[PDB]
RNA sequence: ACGGGGAAUCAGGGUUCGAUUCCGGAGAGGGAGCCUGAGAAACGGCUACCACAUCCAAGGAAGGCAGCAGGCGCGCAAAUUACCCACUCCCGACCCGGGGAGGUAGUGACGAAAAAUAACAAUACAGGACUCUUUCGAGGCCCUGUAAUUGGAAUGAGUCCACUUUAAAUCCUUUAACGAGGAUCCAUUGGAGGGCAAGUCUGGUGCCAGCAGCCGCGGUAAUUCCAGCUCCAAUAGCGUAUAU
């Protein structure tokens, strides 16, 4: 029932990806999650749907339209290689360090007071 | 001196306030207010008596 | 600093006597014939057409072949022949002047709606706008005060999700429903 | 204007710099003796402490008790005789009470019938007194 | 009195403001001196003295929030001891690290934009354009308003999932499910002698209490006080003080 257009297309040579920004047409029901316009794209395309990074969806008032924003890159070692973390964490792929921005500080001054090797030993 | 402070409304009867319906507000009350003044009248000799006046 | 805009207007202008009972009843006026809702947006709508004038005036005042004039001329005649409030074989820039402000109320979508007979009343106009049954062009607006154009005129026509159009029915008729066959069984 | 040559600018220029002094209400407002004796410094309101009711009389035909307070400012130091607004509003203010004066409307001016009294109080005890005359609060005791 | 770009207000002229995100300057408690470096008279660098203040085993040592938060003080007067480097950029030996610069939230009726608090129908009615009737009345080809009269129709506030959103969230938008007839899911703020929109209403008070920007009202029938009723203005805002 929904219907993907596909807009402002174009091929990046100096990144080994394509992009698009996409449009979704779901009159009647939710905007559809990020997981399905996937594969949906990976039928649209021919490509597998692990490749596809979309992102920046948000509807129009009145509901009916979507649009949104993906990339589809040549290959996985490339979506690894060139690609905000953040987004690979989306995919769980990626998972990123369990460390608060604060905590890095006390124990980055910490290690300023000692001087030499003992450095490491400051850090918990 | 100044001991008969209040003097007035110490002394003044109490008559609790009497609950009525709520008036339309927004733009229904508005509404109510154009329909009573322009729509509704009637054309009477002599000068039109105010609003709220009562004699 | 900060990336932001602090770019902010006023739309209306108070007018200067408070209590002029002559100017408080052709306000009344468009107001209950308009179904608007306070004073402010007659104001504002007023405030509106205020510069329109003078922004015409400023141009009357300089020369013809002047390119400026000729420019911004035409380009304001533009805009208000695209709304639907001068008509276009009337487009020079001494007939802005002799405009005035109901014009510009006609134009407003909410009176367009009981213009075209899709509302029992200018007032139940104003509920049908606020609760998300009309549409413009595939597109539900929520706002009376819209400023239909000109040619965006013919195609205002219910939304399709809306009992009023092609629709689900609402909250109550589908109250009305349950306990109707659920009483009945 | 009387010389209206064609390069008197610094002529005419110095004059209005010079009878703009004559003008009472730009005089008051471009010298320090006004703001000076401002009790309030420039200010729109002030607190102070309350150390006494009193009572003032009325001038004209129009007889009456006014009833006033004796504030002393806490910022200058100064005392200024602040009129308790409302009926009855003097049994809410007590002695020894910072209260939130404000001014009367005329800017520096004793108001119609209170004899030589510039300022009002506003709030009590960091209560607005309107809402101790409406009973929306009470006092804190 | 930091200057300017500018801001407020205006017919035309002007008047007033500009601490405040952009540019320029100045300064890091007060003065002074200087090291290093391409660049500093640097203060999240040193050395003094002055002021203030911390730790001490009394020998000494150490300090600079006009950085982000936060506290005290001062006052009429001003928010979280939050999250993040994803964006914007900057720095480094650097694609990789860091950035209270910055970003995102919290508080926020400073202020600005949009915009709910009902719509419709029937019935009794109060009337209006039409025909008859010298009136009276009549039907309603057509309505107009009013009435805890009745009636089902429509939605959002809220609850609430899913998604989207985002660095992770939140908000908005999207989708479901519940969600209104005194639709109690109840609009206040001021005023009603004049200026100035709006009661010679009722009760109380009796030059007292009080009102009132101004003129004034009140000394026993107050259109001005205290109240009730009604009404008026603006409407999620309105009143007061002060500068202009």
């Amino acid at each position: 029932t929904v219907t993907i257009r596909t807009r402002k297309f174009m091929t990046n040579r100096l990144l080994q990806r394509k992009q698009m920004v996409i449009d979704v047409l779901h009159p009647g029901k939710a905007t559809v999650p990020k997981t399905e316009i996937r594969e949906k794209l990976a039928k649209m395309y021919k490509t597998t749907p692990d490749v596809i990074f979309v992102f920046g969806f948000r509807t129009h008032f009145g509901g009916g339209k979507t649009t949104g924003f993906g990339m589809i890159y040549d290959s996985l070692d490339y979506a690894k290689k060139n690609e905000p973390k953040h987004r690979l964490a989306r995919h769980g792929l990626y998972e990123k360090k369990k460390t608060s921005r604060k905590q890095r500080k006390e124990r980055k001054n910490r290690m300023k007071k000692v001087r030499g090797t003992a450095k490491a030993n400051v850090g918990a | 001196s100044l001991a008969r402070v209040g003097k007035v409304r110490g002394q003044t009867l109490k008559v609790a306030k009497q609950e009525k319906k709520k008036k339309r507000t927004g733009r229904a009350k508005r509404r109510m207010q154009y329909n009573r003044r322009f729509v509704n009248v009637v054309p009477t000799f002599g000068k039109k008596k105010g609003p709220n006046a009562n004699s | 600093p900060v990336a932001r805009s602090w770019v902010c207007r006023k739309t209306y202008v108070t007018p200067r006597r408070p209590f002029e009972k002559s100017r408080l009843d052709q306000e009344l006026k468009l107001i209950g014939e308009y179904g608007l809702r306070n004073k402010r947006e007659v104001w504002r709508v007023k405030f509106t057409l205020a510069k329109i004038r003078k922004a015409a005036r400023e141009l009357l005042t300089l020369d013809e072949k002047d390119p400026r004039r000729l420019f911004e001329g035409n380009a304001l005649l533009r805009r208000l022949v695209r709304i639907g409030v001068l008509d276009e074989g009337k487009m020079k820039l001494d007939y802005i002047l002799g405009l005035k402000i109901e014009d510009f109320l006609e134009r407003r979508l909410q009176t367009q709606v009981f213009k075209l007979g899709l509302a029992k009343s200018i007032h139940h106009a104003r509920v049908l706008i606020r609760q998300r049954h009309i549409r413009v062009r595939k597109q539900v607006v929520n706002i009376p005060s819209f400023i239909v154009r000109l040619d965006s005129q013919k195609h205002i026509d219910f939304s399709l999700r809306s009992p009023y159009g092609g629709g689900r029915p609402g909250r109550v008729k589908r109250k009305n429903a349950k306990k109707g066959q659920g009483g009945a069984g | 204007g009387k010389c209206r040559g064609l390069r008197t600018a610094r002529k005419l220029r110095s004059h209005r710099r010079d009878q703009k002094w004559h003008d009472k209400q730009y005089k008051k407002a471009h010298l320090g003796t006004a703001l000076k004796a401002n009790p309030f410094g420039g200010a729109s309101h002030a607190k102070g402490i309350v150390l006494e009711k009193v009572g003032v009389e009325a001038k004209q035909p129009n007889s009456a008790i006014r009833k006033c307070v004796r504030v002393q400012l806490i910022k200058n130091g100064k005392k200024i005789t602040a009129f308790v607004p409302n009926d009855g509003c003097l049994n809410f203010i007590e002695e020894n009470d910072e209260v939130l004066v404000a001014g009367f409307g005329r800017k520096g001016h004793a108001v119609g019938d209170i004899p030589g009294v510039r300022f009002k109080v506003v709030k009590v005890a960091n209560v607005s007194l309107l809402a101790l005359y409406k009973g929306k609060k009470e006092r804190p005791r």
